[PDB]
């Protein structure tokens, strides 16, 4: 609401990467090609990312608007249309660290 | 330094 | 080029600021209902496929044919911000 | 606008005296002199020299014959002396080709390029600082004036090229803006830096308004 | 990941990098579960090392590649930033405006400086939608999208 | 610079009535008259108008 | 090995297929059109078939690709959008909206709140729509309530320019 | 019409091929015609016995040979028009003969196996790839051999350079850096140049005495002289300085490469490389390049001479050793032949390599065909080359003459052995040596320039690549019509003299007549005078000799001319100009327009599709004309009959014309009358005011031929139908869709009209549940299906003139995979002369139409006849080319007198004949007005007054006699249309050949309101059918930052090109009559963001006092 008039680049807090975050990406399944969607945990995975669809869930259980901001008690997906899945973010979590290249070379 | 050559040396 | 240019950058004390009045004066001109307008009866606009730019053509060569004239007031904290648009859409009606 | 080494530089007077010539074999020498002292002036075979055995010379005052370095002008003369320097000589240019724009303009950029200062004597920040010279009017003003203690914080006039200038200025996002982004960002994290929207580059990119 | 033709299917190259962390980092947790012998469990925590350098910056310790097709640097995400195969050049070699258009141009002798003559079959596009609206008010169309369907074509235009 | 051999120029098209009104009142070509080089006037009767006069 | 999981068995069968297309880039000169493909696998191969495997063997291209002649043009420009409303489809859905929800109130809320809700709200039950009240009244109201909303949407015609 | 002619140098020799350069190359090349008997074995066959004999011996069980026979070529897949019309690449078949050896019992020669399927090449030059015509443009670069140049940055002295092309071939340097060391670098790091001769054998003693006593560096030379002590063992030491770590113990395994075969060889044995080594320095070369495999001990004649000559380049005067790279002899030209040649052999290897494999892999004898071939590899490397190599691309087939110059071009861009683009400002310039052998002008305007040249007219590239140009024998004072094509450097050493110097015959006419040494003016005498060029047209090239008086336009404003005409549209009215330099006849000849009678005969019928001639030998043949067939480019190609029914034609003439020949005189625009005044600024800066005239007669109108296509695709969802169902609104539209699909022949197509309609299905994989309601409302079922069909694209349609649809069960095609079926629509349209268009004459005056005048009004002559074109006399000073004014004045004459000419180009018209056919002018033009029955107007006399107070005419003398003067001028007394009243002051008028110029895909009046969006990127994306949007480059943001504009920069960022939820809310907005929102976050600094926080960097914006804002709103707070 109120005007931007600052802007401000700082470091990155591990709970802070936490908090951005949604999920966990703990598999490497892009896509499983059956079915052109999400495969298991994976990159692309509604709950962690977001919907597929315009206002409509994964299975179903709700498609209408009226429920604008609640989640599936079966499955879970929020939603305004594929744009959400757009901005959101996701984190891996790393097993024993390893560090930024761009402050160490 | 290039990777594949330390790990050869080291369990090698 | 367009009406009195001139003697309208003379009536601000900032180009620009001029700029901001006339477009801020063509919003509402258009918002609170056309016809909020300080000057109209006898020689005020007019656009000719019949004399029909009296209701809703150009909105600030309006603005700019008002603040032209000496009726309006522009200024950099006129009246308070959220009371003026209460106000004023009390007092003009066409919605 | 990139102040740098010139082709052929001409070698200035870092004193303001009475001048003295030599004739052996090799290299040329012009001794510059006053009642205080004299400092002596390779100017090598090539050099063909504009002053004569005789009369007076002003600080950074050509004594070898062309270009001159920015930064020896600077250090000799002052800053006043550069910008005045940077101006008519880039005019110059312009003039000698028909062009006639106006000095405003010329000066707008070469200001910038001296709109940066060093600290050897501070306050706040440790000193080879290197920081926009008002942003120290502002510290050194409040220091003295409102909250006592003076600590002056001494500086020394800076020149940087239009290049330079720019590639390291107080916004990150303009910064980020050439091709070092992956340095500029870095630093500017660190630090915890509010980029206060100042220039239009900056604030375009937010999409803001300019 | 999108559907490009037939089968071919395409994916944005940070997709690449994703899996090799993300291997690297399970098989890592899955060899320090089964037992770990010291070398084996550095030479991993070495690649997996690297792989985060990959999805930060590649090309600074040395670059990655998709499998043979293509020696091609997979786009780490400063690249996606600072612009190095020229991204950098394009953004400020511009965006597309919406509104907009182009033609040739030709001398208008008469025209006054004020004016200037532009296309109607151009400025029909252009001013679309507040020629669309416009033809509401009046009799030509009953509705914006009926307003549309009467410009869909050339022939159609009272 | 423009010629006309082929030179294309493209066009932009200022919707809000803001955009309309500064495009109208402080960028119009006729308001534009001298350069921001020089006070001298960029707008004159250049090739074919001096001839005539 | 692949940014897109295949079981095993649709990479042995790739292989197997791939192997057969050796065999054939044997002898005819002809890299085989899929009716070669299909016999020399086997029992079950048909053109349906070599031609959709052939279809998921190939390997994702890069959303980044040299385009054209090969300059800055990166190949996602080139791609266009689909669940975005490009804004005329913004603007019919404001229209069809106020307008359907001008009809909908000039109905009584039981069936057409059911088809509504039925149909705009969950998953798309004549029977299990209606609430208390069998078929015969659903049906009853359903078709009644949802010509004469018709037909005056005919009379003061908002509706018909078909808004998609 | 009759045709006067000037200048007489006399045209010794008819011009060459003009193609032969293409032509050939690839005759040498593919030396297919011939059998194997036949002696010509460079190229295929070359490259092919280069490669052949695999010689593989043990490491396991070898013995391997596989010999090469014969290569015999020949029988077509398809043919020519059926390539085209079909999408197949036009390619003949070849399969050699093959039989590998045993070292046991037998040698199975497997004959024939078709590995390569390499393209044709057409009569005229050209070839058909894919289903464009294309063009291997031919290139430059250091002829294999050996030169010496200054060293780098130490002005001291000079090194060496042995240069060996193909690639995996060394590259020495020879270089003394005396306070201890030498330098002979191969691959990178030196060691003694001693190292190496002693190695060969040259020995301390043998080489410091007899190389280089009068050159004192030997002692550089001699100077290690522990390693010098020992001989063979130099040989494995310096095995030794290479480097993995290699056995101590080759034989003369390594020394071998730098020795005979593959790295070395310039191509051919004798005049190749040799050339180039014995003309520049040392004498021979046994063994193509330094190569011996006899005794186990080497024999280099090259690598002491290279030294040689350093310490020989290094001292006095041998000859003055420095080489102008620049030098045609020096930098190679590389025909079509060499570059498929290349690309042939790199792929022979690529077989090769593979088949090596398989020699272990077959178990034991019946290995011959399959066991050892595998086509896979020469197919890719081949293909490649004519379709994605950066050397060839669309054949400029704009018209004849831009097709005839594409296909001789010269280009350094290349390979990367050769010439890249940090380079040029040396190569760039126009090198002396270019004479005769590449015009100044002919290159590009801008970024390439220098780089891309196009030859010289006469110019031939001989046996190996130098461009030689024609010069004529002067043996003393006399010449000869004898003639040598010399090599550029052997031009060096002679004298030789320009055309233009007085001839009686074989008499030099003047004791002090001009020569020009090698690269310098100079003064000789008649006796000096060695050698003589034949003619101007040497100088430059075919598409440059075709302007009028050249001699009179500033070489910068010819070169718009040179280019001007390779843009020239064929118009339905052809027309050679009313002034021709002489080879437009030869242009449309040598390039493939018109078709000519092959003996002489009589006609037999005369179609407007073929004449089928009867030539007097008893036979007769039908000669079909491509009616309306689609140039790469869009422009028409048509062959209309000159030839009536029944006439005995002489051989070589035109029985039809081209697409723009006239009657056998290439014709790339129209002859049109041209007054040369300003009008009411209409024709201001460059700018043409057109008289409605010349559109009433098919004058500037040009038959263009547009393709649309579309694809029924095969969808997940539902195969895209392509039926006459277009499901949502009328039939009206359907109507010329008649044939259920496909739009009707001969049908009218405006913009938007269906010209093919196609039914994909609806959403990605779901209904639609508020689509729903609606359909069943007015009528549940429905087609629910999508209307994809292929519309007219703004800009414009004309008549439909043929369909292609390629359903299944297909013939011998290939349609690609999800292709379910293709549909091509071919729609032509007749673009006549409009305000926009482009027309321009040959010397450089490119204007664009302005004003379409009604005849009522334009300048009109004494007698009613109107002008066409009005030119602004304001673009012909600052331009500097007074040729123009030259030609409309020959150009009133010619007009009068009812003829056309011919000017040479600096040998032609002369003002004084000129005025001299002016005078003859005026009696037509006056004569007849005399004897008509009437005298001179009171206009006439009054622009005769302000006249003579100008000072174009003798005052005292009647006007008769005034109009003469003032006619003679090249101007004439004109009445303003519009008037009556005359203009004041004569003006000049006549007849100037104009050309237009063709419409690229640019002038498709672009103009997008919204459409699509990128799928990443969220910006404007067009492509079919909605324009694309413009981009907002820094340039012009700076433009906007300067002025106040700042909502204008606002949207242009956020709600015209990125703002997601902003243009969508602006179009809205828009719609219903208010002011726009207010701009939303840019996808650019969201995707910009996440892109700074995928690595680990956090860009958070903060607010008034830092504390958080939110710019993505609302989806990254979580769950
Ligand atoms: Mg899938
Ligand atoms: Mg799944
Ligand atoms: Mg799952
Ligand atoms: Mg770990
Ligand atoms: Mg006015
Ligand atoms: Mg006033
Ligand atoms: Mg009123
Ligand atoms: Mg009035
Ligand atoms: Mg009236
Ligand atoms: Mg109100
Ligand atoms: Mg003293
Ligand atoms: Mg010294
Ligand atoms: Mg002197
Ligand atoms: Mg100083
Ligand atoms: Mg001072
Ligand atoms: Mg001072
Ligand atoms: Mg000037
Ligand atoms: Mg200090
Ligand atoms: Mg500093
Ligand atoms: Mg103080
Ligand atoms: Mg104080
Ligand atoms: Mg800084
Ligand atoms: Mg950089
Ligand atoms: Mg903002
Ligand atoms: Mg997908
Ligand atoms: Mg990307
Ligand atoms: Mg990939
Ligand atoms: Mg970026
Ligand atoms: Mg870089
Ligand atoms: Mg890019
Ligand atoms: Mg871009
Ligand atoms: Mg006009
Ligand atoms: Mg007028
Ligand atoms: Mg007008
Ligand atoms: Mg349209
Ligand atoms: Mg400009
Ligand atoms: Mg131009
Ligand atoms: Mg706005
Ligand atoms: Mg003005
Ligand atoms: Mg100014
Ligand atoms: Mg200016
Ligand atoms: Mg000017
Ligand atoms: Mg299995
Ligand atoms: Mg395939
Ligand atoms: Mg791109
Ligand atoms: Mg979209
Ligand atoms: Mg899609
Ligand atoms: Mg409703
Ligand atoms: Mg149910
Ligand atoms: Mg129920
Ligand atoms: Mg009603
Ligand atoms: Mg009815
Ligand atoms: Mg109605
Ligand atoms: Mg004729
Ligand atoms: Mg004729
Ligand atoms: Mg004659
Ligand atoms: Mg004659
Ligand atoms: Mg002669
Ligand atoms: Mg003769
Ligand atoms: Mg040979
Ligand atoms: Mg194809
Ligand atoms: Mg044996
Ligand atoms: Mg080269
Ligand atoms: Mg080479
Ligand atoms: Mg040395
Ligand atoms: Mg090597
Ligand atoms: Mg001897
Ligand atoms: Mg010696
Ligand atoms: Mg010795
Ligand atoms: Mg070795
Ligand atoms: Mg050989
Ligand atoms: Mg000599
Ligand atoms: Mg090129
Ligand atoms: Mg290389
Ligand atoms: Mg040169
Ligand atoms: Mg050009
Ligand atoms: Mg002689
Ligand atoms: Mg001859
Ligand atoms: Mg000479
Ligand atoms: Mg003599
Ligand atoms: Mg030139
Ligand atoms: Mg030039
Ligand atoms: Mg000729
Ligand atoms: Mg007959
Ligand atoms: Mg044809
Ligand atoms: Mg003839
Ligand atoms: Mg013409
Ligand atoms: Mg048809
Ligand atoms: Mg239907
Ligand atoms: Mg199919
Ligand atoms: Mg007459
Ligand atoms: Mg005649
Ligand atoms: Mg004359
Ligand atoms: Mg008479
Ligand atoms: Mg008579
Ligand atoms: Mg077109
Ligand atoms: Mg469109
Ligand atoms: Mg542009
Ligand atoms: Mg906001
Ligand atoms: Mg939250
Ligand atoms: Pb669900």
């Amino acid at each position: 609401k109120k005007e931007v008039r600052k802007v401000r680049i700082a470091l990155a807090s591990p709970e802070k990467i936490r908090s951005w975050s949604y999920g966990e990406v703990e598999k490497p399944e892009t896509i499983n090609y059956r079915t052109l969607k999400p495969e298991r945990d994976g990159l692309f995975d509604e709950r962690i990312f977001g919907p597929i669809k315009d206002y409509e869930c994964a299975c179903g259980k709700y498609k209408r608007q009226r429920f604008e901001g609640k989640v599936c008690e079966r499955c879970g997906v929020e939603v305004t249309k594929s744009i959400v899945r757009r901005y959101r973010m996701g984190h891996i979590e790393l097993a024993t660290p390893a560090a930024h290249i761009w402050f160490v070379k | 330094k290039i990777s594949t050559s330390d790990p050869v040396r080291q369990y090698l | 080029a367009e009406p009195g240019i001139d003697k309208l950058f003379g009536m601000v004390d900032s180009k620009y600021r001029l700029t901001v009045v006339v477009a801020k004066r063509a919003q509402q001109l258009l918002r609170h209902g056309f016809k909020n307008t300080v000057l109209e009866p006898e020689e005020r606009p007019k656009m000719q496929t019949l004399e029909g730019l009296f209701d809703d053509p150009n909105a600030e060569t309006w603005a700019m044919k008002e603040l032209l004239t000496g009726r309006l007031v522009f200024g950099e904290n006129l009246v308070p911000e959220d009371r003026l648009q209460k106000e004023m859409e009390r007092i003009y009606p066409g919605e | 606008f990139e102040a740098r080494r010139p082709k052929a530089k001409a070698v200035i007077s870092e004193i303001d005296g009475v001048v003295r010539i030599e004739e052996t074999e090799e290299k040329l020498s012009v001794f510059v002199e006053s009642e205080g002292f004299s400092k002596e002036y390779k100017l090598p075979k090539e050099a063909r020299l504009l002053v004569k055995d005789g009369d007076y010379v002003e600080a950074g005052q050509p004594l070898t014959r062309g270009a001159i370095d920015p930064h020896q002008l600077l250090e000799a003369k002052g800053p006043e002396a550069v910008e005045r320097y940077l101006v008519e000589e880039i005019q110059k240019v312009y003039r000698a080709q028909g062009v006639k724009l106006h000095d405003k303009h010329i000066e707008i950029v070469v200001r910038q390029m001296m709109k940066y200062v060093e600290v050897t004597d501070p306050g706040d920040s440790r000193l080879l600082e290197g920081q926009v010279l008002e942003k120290w009017d502002v510290e050194a003003l409040n220091e003295r004036l409102i909250a006592e203690g003076k600590t002056p914080v001494a500086w020394k006039p800076l020149l940087m090229g239009v290049t330079k200038s720019a590639l390291s200025t107080k916004s990150w996002l303009s910064a980020a803006s050439f091709q070092n982004t992956t340095h500029v960002l870095t630093e500017a994290a660190i630090a915890g830096k509010k980029d206060e929207l100042i220039g239009l580059k900056e604030n375009v990119i937010l999409g803001r308004l300019i | 990941m999108v559907q490009v033709d037939g089968g071919r299917f395409a994916t944005s190259d940070l997709n690449d990098l994703y899996r090799r962390l993300i291997n690297r980092n399970n098989r890592l947790k899955k060899l320090l579960a089964q037992g770990a012998p010291e070398i084996i469990i550095r030479n991993e925590k070495r690649m997996l090392q690297e792989a985060v350098d990959a999805l930060l910056d590649n090309g600074r310790r040395g670059a990655p590649v998709t499998n043979p097709g293509s020696d091609r640097p997979l786009r780490s995400l400063t690249d996606i930033l600072s612009g190095k195969q020229g991204r950098f050049r394009q953004n400020l070699l511009g965006k597309r405006v919406d509104y907009s258009g182009r033609s040739v141009i030709v001398v208008g002798p008469q025209l006054k400086l004020h004016q200037c003559g532009l296309p109607k079959r151009m400025a029909l596009e252009l001013f679309k939608p507040f020629l669309l609206k416009k033809m509401e008010e009046k009799g030509i169309a009953p509705n914006v999208k009926a307003a549309r369907r009467m410009l869909e074509r050339q022939r159609d235009i009272k | 610079n423009a010629d006309f051999d082929g030179d294309q120029m493209a066009v932009h098209v200022p919707l809000s009535s803001f955009a309309q009104a500064e495009a109208r009142i402080q960028m119009l070509s006729a308001h534009n008259l001298l350069s921001p080089a020089s006070g001298e006037p960029l707008a004159k009767p250049s090739r074919d108008i001096i001839l005539g006069l | 090995a692949r940014t897109i999981r295949i079981p095993v068995h649709m990479v042995e069968t790739i292989n197997k297929l791939s192997r057969t297309a050796r065999q054939l880039q044997q002898e005819l000169g002809r890299e085989p059109t899929y009716e070669e493909i299909a016999e020399a696998m086997g029992p079950g191969w048909d053109a349906k078939r070599v031609e959709e495997t052939l279809k998921i063997a190939q390997e994702p291209v890069s959303l980044e690709t040299p385009i054209g002649d090969e300059k800055d043009s990166f190949y996602g420009d080139f791609i266009p959008d689909e669940h975005l409303p490009s804004p005329v489809d913004a603007a019919t859905q404001s229209l069809l909206s106020e307008e359907l929800e001008k009809a909908l109130s000039k109905l009584s809320e039981r069936e057409a709140m059911v088809l509504k809700l039925r149909k705009g709200l969950i998953d798309g039950e004549e029977v299990g729509a209606f609430f208390g009240v069998t078929r015969e009244r659903i049906r009853q109201i359903e078709n009644k309530a949802l010509r004469k909303l018709k037909y005056h949407e005919s009379r003061t015609r908002k509706l018909r320019d078909f808004l998609d | 019409m009759e045709i006067k002619r000037f200048g007489r140098i006399r045209e010794v020799i008819p011009l060459p091929p003009l193609t032969e350069i293409q032509v050939e190359s690839y005759r040498r090349a593919l030396q297919a015609d011939v059998p194997p008997e036949k002696r010509e074995n460079v190229g295929i066959q070359a490259a092919f016995r280069e490669t052949f004999p695999i010689e593989e011996e043990d490491k396991g069980k070898g013995g391997l040979v596989l010999d090469f026979l014969e290569y015999r070529l020949g029988e077509p897949p398809f043919p020519q028009d059926e390539c085209r019309e079909k999408d197949l690449t036009y390619q003949a078949p070849l399969y050699a003969r093959l039989q590998l050896i045993h070292k046991d019992t037998g040698l199975i020669k497997e004959d024939e196996v078709f590995l390569g399927h390499i393209p044709l090449m057409t009569e005229d030059g050209s070839f058909i790839i894919n289903g464009a015509d294309r063009v291997i443009v031919s290139q430059i670069h250091r002829s294999p051999g050996v030169y010496f140049t200054p060293d780098p940055a130490r002005p001291g002295r000079y090194i060496a350079s042995i240069i060996p092309l193909p690639k995996r071939g060394p590259w020495i340097d020879l270089e003394v850096e005396p306070n201890g060391v030498v330098s002979m670098k191969v691959n990178k790091r030196k060691f003694p140049l001693v190292l190496l001769l002693r190695v060969l054998g040259y020995d301390q003693e043998t080489l410091a005495r007899e190389l280089g006593a009068y050159g004192e560096l030997v002692q550089g030379l001699m100077d290690e002289s522990v390693f010098a002590m020992r001989p063979e063992e130099a040989l494995i030491r310096l095995f030794t300085l290479l480097r993995p770590g290699d056995p101590p113990k080759r034989d003369k395994a390594v020394a071998y490469v730098y020795g005979l075969i593959a790295d070395p060889r310039r191509y051919d044995l004798g005049e190749a490389g040799r050339y180039k080594a014995e003309e520049k320095l040392g004498i021979r070369l046994s063994g193509r390049t330094l190569a011996r495999f006899e005794d186990g001990e080497f024999k280099d004649e090259v690598f002491l001479p290279t030294l040689r000559y350093l310490f020989a380049l290094t001292a006095g005067v041998p000859g003055h050793e420095v080489d102008d790279i620049d030098h045609l002899g020096n930098r190679r030209i590389r025909t079509v032949g060499e570059l498929m040649t290349d690309q042939f052999r790199v792929g022979l290897a690529r077989l090769a390599r593979g088949v090596r494999e398989r020699m272990l892999m077959g178990s034991e004898d019946s290995l011959t065909p399959a066991k050892l071939v595998n086509s896979r590899p020469l197919e890719a490397a081949i293909r490649e080359f004519f379709s994605r190599s950066q050397l060839s691309q669309f054949k400029d087939e704009t018209n004849p003459l831009s097709s005839l110059r594409h296909k001789r071009r010269i280009s350094a861009l290349g390979p990367g052995g050769l010439t890249r683009e940090r380079a040029g400002f040396d190569v760039r310039d126009v090198h002396r040596t270019h004479y005769g052998r590449i015009c100044p002008v002919e290159t590009p305007e801008g970024a390439n320039i220098g780089l891309i040249t196009s030859l010289a007219a006469y110019a031939r590239v001989d046996e190996l690549g130098f461009i030689r140009t024609p010069y004529r024998r002067v043996v003393g004072g006399v010449v000869t019509d004898e003639v040598v094509y010399m090599t550029a450097t052997e031009e060096d050493r002679y004298t030789i003299a320009q055309a233009n110097t007085p001839l009686e015959g074989n008499r030099i006419a003047a004791e002090r007549v001009v020569a020009r040494r090698k690269g310098e003016p100079v003064i000789v005498s008649p006796e000096e005078v060695e050698f003589m060029d034949v003619s101007p047209k040497q100088v430059f090239s075919v598409n440059t000799n075709l302007i009028p008086f050249l001699e009179h336009d500033d070489a910068n404003r010819a070169l718009m001319g040179s280019n001007m005409q390779t843009q020239a549209v064929p118009l339905i009215r052809a027309q050679a100009p009313v002034v021709m330099t002489g080879l437009e006849e030869r242009v449309v000849r040598d390039s493939l327009a018109a078709l000519y009678a092959e003996e002489d005969g009589e006609v037999a019928k005369v179609d407007g599709n073929r004449i089928v001639v009867r030539y007097e030998d008893g036979r007769l043949v039908e000669y079909p004309l491509r009616r309306f067939y689609r140039s790469n480019q869009g422009t028409a190609l048509d062959q209309r009959p000159r030839v009536v029914v029944g006439q005995r034609v002489r051989k070589g003439d035109l029985l039809a014309d081209g697409p723009a020949s006239e009657n056998g005189f290439l014709a790339l625009g129209q002859n049109v009358l041209v007054a040369i005044m300003p009008f009411d600024g209409y024709n201001f800066e460059d700018a043409i005011v057109i008289s409605e005239e010349l559109l009433k007669r098919d004058f500037y109108t040009s038959i263009h031929i547009e393709r649309y296509e579309i694809e029924a695709r095969d969808t997940k969802l539902g195969p895209e139908r392509i039926t006459r169902d277009i499901p949502h609104l009328s039939e009206a539209a359907l109507r010329d869709l008649d044939e259920e699909g496909v739009v009707r022949i001969g049908a009218e197509v405006k913009p938007g009209d269906i010209l093919v309609g196609r039914t994909s299905f609806k959403g990605e994989s779901e209904p639609t549940p508020e689509e729903r309601l609606l359909r069943s409302i007015f009528g549940e079922k429905a087609r629910d299906v999508k209307d994809t069909s292929l519309r007219v694209p703004p800009g414009e349609g004309g008549i439909v003139v043929r369909t292609v649809r390629l359903r299944r069960g297909d013939p011998g095609v290939e349609l690609k995979p999800g292709v379910r079926e293709v549909v091509r629509v071919y729609v032509a349209q007749k673009r006549k002369l409009q305000v926009g268009d482009k027309l321009a004459n040959r010397h450089g005056n490119k204007g664009v139409v302005a004003k379409i005048l009604p005849v009522e009004d334009m300048p009109h002559l004494p007698d009613g006849t109107p002008v066409d074109v009005i030119l602004n006399p304001l673009g012909v000073p600052s331009r500097m080319n007074l040729g123009q004014i030259l030609e409309t004045h020959l150009g009133l004459a010619g007009y009068f007198l009812g003829q056309r000419y011919i000017s040479p180009i600096f040998d032609g018209a002369k003002e004084p004949e000129i005025k001299e056919l002016l005078a003859q002018a005026f009696e037509v033009y006056f004569g007849k007005r005399k004897g008509e029955g009437f005298g001179v107007d009171k206009r006439e006399v009054e622009v005769l007054r302000r006249a003579e107070k100008l000072g174009l005419v003798t005052p005292g003398k009647t006007p008769e006699e005034q109009l003469k003067e003032l006619f003679l001028q090249g101007k004439v007394v004109l009445y303003d249309g519009r008037t009556g009243e005359p203009i004041e002051g004569p003006i000049v008028v006549g007849q100037m050949f104009i050309m237009k110029l063709y419409h690229m895909v640019e002038d498709k009046m672009h103009a997008r309101s919204t459409g699509p969006y990128s799928l990443i990127t969220q910006q404007p994306l067009g492509g079919k059918a909605q324009f694309g949007g413009q981009r907002f480059g820094e340039m012009e943001v700076w433009a906007l930052e300067a002025y106040g504009a700042a909502h204008t920069l606002q949207e242009m960022l956020t709600l015209k090109s990125d703002d997601i939820e902003g243009r969508n809310a602006a179009y809205e907005a828009i719609i219903k009559g208010e002011d726009v929102p207010e701009p939303s976050v840019p996808e650019s600094f969201r995707v910009l963001v996440k892109e700074l926080q995928a690595l680990a960097l956090d860009v958070q914006t903060l607010d008034e006092k830092d504390n958080p804002v939110d710019i993505f709103e609302g989806l990254a707070s979580k769950r």
